[PDB]
């Protein structure tokens, strides 16, 4: 639901809205559905959950 | 026809370029804004076929196009590069443009500056990437060149001492690397100047961002100015039209506002389209330039900053990317005496590399960008032919090392 | 006409006619230097040798065959002004 | 697999490219246009809105467009070159362009 | 009213276009007069001088 609080319709609340039948996880994968202001959707296992998009993998150039 | 000019000095200067890559994305709704959540302007609305389905797929069309412009125009690399802990690049400080933990957000300053200086039926989507992923592409690009040079934008990043890096920069614009190995204090020196004057001008010029973010604004106002236009009809408001007359001569009065509604709906989202053309236009410039300028070393003339381009930084902005273009310009020239090629035992000897010049009396080889001079011998130069075919030969001797070194 | 008004241009035709005597002095004068910042003068077959230079010919060929070259070059001028005395391009704009 | 090609001689070639830059900046007035100057008529226009502000102000948009155009095409140049008096070229002539 | 807005519509998608081209004429000028261009078929058919 964009631009509308979840106490005005498990239950996840995001910058681009209420987001109901997904789950938060603390991991950053790669952007499969992009839903907006960062957060994106994806289909792990038989469930979907939904978490912030990973930029890529770190890298430290071994510089001297 | 026979004097050239070759300058003795050069400066490091550092300019601005300011490129607008998205707008924002706004959604329509006409059940909203034509009809205000009534029943029967909905019931008259539905004779008049499906407009707004084209409205909104045009409308959704330039609001996913607008992330597809953000993702081609940053999203050009594979890792996440980190400037080593330990900042020691041959003298050269990029304080001033590489994060700060505790600025917000991690900007940097400079584009801090950049980001300081700049209901009814209508919505406002958010962007997909967020100015902390931006801000964060940014400075991956910034280490990824900084420590890697152009290696990183064609596969494996190869780490290189950033004094050589300017090396190699200063023998692709045909300078040789003796002039900056025996300049590398002053060429710092003037860098760092360079860049604290873009800082102090900032602190003190983004019409380009302004403009799009005022049309888009006037836009808006003008649409919803709209609504108060009674087009010809008793008033502009649904109710009034509704509660003072029974429907059989009311549904005339109605279909005049949904007739004017609609048309000033289509006049925007023209408009709409017409400057997400031009805005696709200049992201597709933007995404090119930080391809040819960032990632690599462009020959181009004036196409990444005016001079000969040596590398350029990128800034993140609200709706926008700023480059940090770093050329070189000459300066301080003396002007000489020049023949096109010498003449020495019947034999005409051309430069490989460079021209001959002469002081007056002695003449001598120097690279034509920086001056240099060098005596004339038979490694820095070819013979081809007698010299009694090319106008302009003068007459000198050419010393040939072998000679005394043998005997 | 009924409310139709023609702009005048800013910059009149003969300012543009500058602009472009300009730019040919500083391309014949001093090549491609005055691109880059203050003009360096240079004579005209050197710089016509550093372009021969440029697309991997040896500039000892300007060298020898500079009459030739200066030949054909005036006869493609001179053919020029015969194949335009086309525009095609600009007349279907206005 | 071992046969290859060498020029031996060469021609000077020269090609004409013909490229627009601007257009005729037109500004037209709505609303002496559409009512020729009537006062009943422009009673009834103004219950239209605000459309002839968003036509004249395209029209003003196009019309600036056009000059920054030929600004950012000519105006390349920052010092007003002069040619020498004398035409030592090594033999090319270029009085047909100057 | 119809009239003067399709009149503007046109005049605005041409005036893109005529943009396009003074850019395209603009990246001309400043690679093929202001210095020698290495890329094929920009300047002219065969080796740009
Ligand atoms: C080339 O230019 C630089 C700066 O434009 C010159 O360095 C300056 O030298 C003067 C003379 O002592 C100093 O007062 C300045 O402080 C120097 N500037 C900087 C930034 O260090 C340099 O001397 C010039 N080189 C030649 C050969 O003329
Ligand atoms: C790079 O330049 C920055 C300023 O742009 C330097 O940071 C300042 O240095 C001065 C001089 O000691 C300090 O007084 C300030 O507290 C520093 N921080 C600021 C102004 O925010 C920085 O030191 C320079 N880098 C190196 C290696 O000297
Ligand atoms: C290059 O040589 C020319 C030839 O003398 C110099 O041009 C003259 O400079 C003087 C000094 O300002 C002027 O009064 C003359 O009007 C110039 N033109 C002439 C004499 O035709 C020029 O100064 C030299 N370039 C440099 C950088 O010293
Ligand atoms: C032109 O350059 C030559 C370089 O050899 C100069 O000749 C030398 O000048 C120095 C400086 O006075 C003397 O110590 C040497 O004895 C000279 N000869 C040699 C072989 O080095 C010459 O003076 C310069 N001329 C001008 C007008 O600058
Ligand atoms: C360059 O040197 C050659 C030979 O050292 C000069 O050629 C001689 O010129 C004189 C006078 O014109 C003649 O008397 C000789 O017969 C010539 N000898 C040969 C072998 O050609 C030539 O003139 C010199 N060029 C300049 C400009 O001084
Ligand atoms: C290369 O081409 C040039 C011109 O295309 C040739 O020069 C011509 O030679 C013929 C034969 O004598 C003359 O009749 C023409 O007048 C010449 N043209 C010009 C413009 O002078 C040249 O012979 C060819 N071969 C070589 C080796 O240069
Ligand atoms: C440069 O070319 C022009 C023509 O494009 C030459 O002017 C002509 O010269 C011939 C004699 O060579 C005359 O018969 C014509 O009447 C001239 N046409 C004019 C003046 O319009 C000019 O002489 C050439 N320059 C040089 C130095 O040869
Ligand atoms: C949504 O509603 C809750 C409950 O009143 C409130 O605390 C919160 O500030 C509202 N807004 C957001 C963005 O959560
Ligand atoms: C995610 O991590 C935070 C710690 O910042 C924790 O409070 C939260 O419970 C975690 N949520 C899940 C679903 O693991
Ligand atoms: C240069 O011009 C002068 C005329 O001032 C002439 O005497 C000389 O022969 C010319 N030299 C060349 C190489 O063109």
């Amino acid at each position: 639901y964009q631009d509308v609080n979840c106490t005005e319709v498990n239950v996840f609340q995001t910058r681009a809205g209420c987001l109901i039948g997904a789950e938060h996880v603390n991991n950053s994968y790669e952007c499969d559905i992009p839903i907006g202001a960062g957060i994106c959707a994806s289909y792990q296992t038989q469930s979907i959950i939904a978490y912030t998009m990973s930029l890529g993998a770190e890298n430290s150039v071994a510089y001297s | 026809n026979n004097s050239i000019a070759i300058p003795t000095n050069f400066t490091i200067s550092v300019t601005t370029e300011i490129l607008p890559v998205s707008m924002t994305k706004t959604s329509v709704d006409c059940t909203m804004y034509i009809c205000g959540d009534s029943t029967e302007c909905s019931n008259l609305l539905l004779q008049y076929g499906s407009f707004c389905t084209q409205l909104n797929r045009a409308l959704t069309g330039i609001a996913v196009e607008q992330d597809k412009n953000t993702q081609e125009v940053f999203a050009q690399v594979k890792q996440i590069y980190k400037t080593p802990p330990i900042k020691d690049f041959g003298g050269f400080n990029f304080s001033q443009i590489l994060p700060d933990p505790s600025k917000p957000s991690k900007r940097s300053f400079i584009e801090d500056l950049l980001f300081n200086k700049v209901f009814n039926g209508l919505t406002v989507l958010p962007p997909l990437l967020t100015d902390e992923m931006i801000a964060q592409y940014t400075s991956a690009l910034l280490a990824g060149t900084i420590t890697s040079g152009w290696t990183f934008g064609a596969g494996a990043a190869l780490q290189i001492p950033f004094a050589m890096q300017m090396a190699y920069r200063f023998n692709g614009i045909g300078v040789t690397q003796n002039v900056l190995y025996e300049n590398q204090k002053l060429i710092a020196n003037q860098f760092n100047s360079a860049i604290g004057k873009i800082q102090d001008s900032l602190s003190s010029a983004l019409g380009k961002l302004q403009d799009v973010v005022n049309q888009n604004a006037q836009a808006l106002n003008t649409l919803v100015k709209q609504l108060s236009s009674n087009f010809g009809a008793i008033s502009s408001v649904l109710n009034d039209i509704l509660s003072r007359l029974d429907p059989p001569e009311a549904e005339v009065q109605i279909d005049r506002l949904i007739t004017g509604r609609l048309q000033s709906l289509q006049t925007y989202v023209t408009q709409q389209l017409i400057r997400a053309a031009e805005i696709r236009a200049s992201a597709n410039l933007a995404a090119t330039k930080m391809s040819e300028c960032v990632l690599g070393q462009s020959k181009r003339v004036d196409f990444c900053g005016k001079g000969y381009h040596l590398m350029s930084f990128p800034q993140s902005a609200p709706h926008g990317v700023v480059f940090l273009h770093v050329t070189y310009v000459p300066a301080q020239e003396k002007n000489f005496t020049t023949a096109p090629a010498i003449c020495h035992d019947g034999k005409a000897h051309f430069p490989r590399e460079g021209v001959f010049v002469s002081n007056g009396t002695h003449w001598f080889v120097t690279q034509r960008n920086f001056y240099e001079p060098q005596i004339i011998t038979t490694d820095n130069t070819f013979v081809s032919g007698n010299c009694d075919v090319v106008i302009g030969i003068v007459n000198n001797t050419v010393y040939d090392p072998l000679q005394p070194e043998l005997d």
